[PDB]
């Protein structure tokens, strides 16, 4: 009873792991926030990327993801979603990554619609500083 | 002859020269003609306070040789 959608992102998921070049991202990232594609496939694709670049890291990725947090209407699904989304925007930085500083700076700055909860979340837990 | 620095998100500085009169419209235009990105997506912020195209530099609260916060978007915007 597997869906065809999941079967898709799945296959590709194993593809990237077969080539960590700058092309995959040069096409994926952009599509993650091109025109105005449904926040459905877009979100799912967001987890596939992070899962791959789990080891690597980049700010640009946070640039597009940020713009999304804004236009975020949540008018679609309103049940269990902040968790996952929060994870990425969070785990994305386990430690040693000033990038987090530049983030909270933008998030909060850009008014305060519905990102406070996430602001305090990533705010407290961040630079683990593993001695 | 005030020269400020516009930082994006990668912690990069983009020096720019303006005047008490010059407004965000122009700073946005230049900052866009410097990096090669349209100002229709750019977000000219100021100390975590997204400025406004309706505010000049004097109103922005900037001074001689300061720092401005900004960011670029991906939406081409119609």
């Amino acid at each position: 009873d597997t869906k065809i959608s999941s079967a898709a992102i799945l296959g590709l998921g194993i593809a990237f792991a077969g080539s960590k070049n700058d092309e995959v991202l040069g096409l994926l990232l952009p599509i993650a926030a091109s025109t105005d594609l449904p926040i459905e496939t877009a979100a799912m694709a967001s987890l596939a990327l992070a899962h791959v670049f789990v080891g690597t890291c980049n700010g640009d990725i946070t640039t597009s993801i940020m713009d999304n947090f804004l236009e975020r209407t949540a008018i679609e699904l309103k049940t269990d979603w902040v968790r996952f989304l929060a994870l990425a925007l969070g785990i994305l930085y386990m430690g040693q990554g000033e990038q987090v500083d530049d983030v909270l700076e933008t998030i909060s700055a850009i008014e305060h619609p519905m990102t406070s909860a996430i602001e305090v979340l990533v705010g407290s837990c961040a630079y683990t500083g593993t001695g | 002859m005030v020269s400020l620095t516009f930082k994006n998100f990668k912690k990069e500085k983009v020096p720019l020269d303006l005047e008490p009169s010059n407004t965000i419209l122009e700073t946005k235009t230049k900052l866009a003609q410097s990096i090669s990105c349209e100002e229709s997506q750019i977000k000219l912020i100021y100390s975590g306070k997204v400025l406004q195209d309706s505010k000049t530099v004097s109103e922005c609260g900037l001074k001689d040789g300061d720092q401005v916060v900004f960011m670029v978007s991906q939406k081409k915007s119609t």
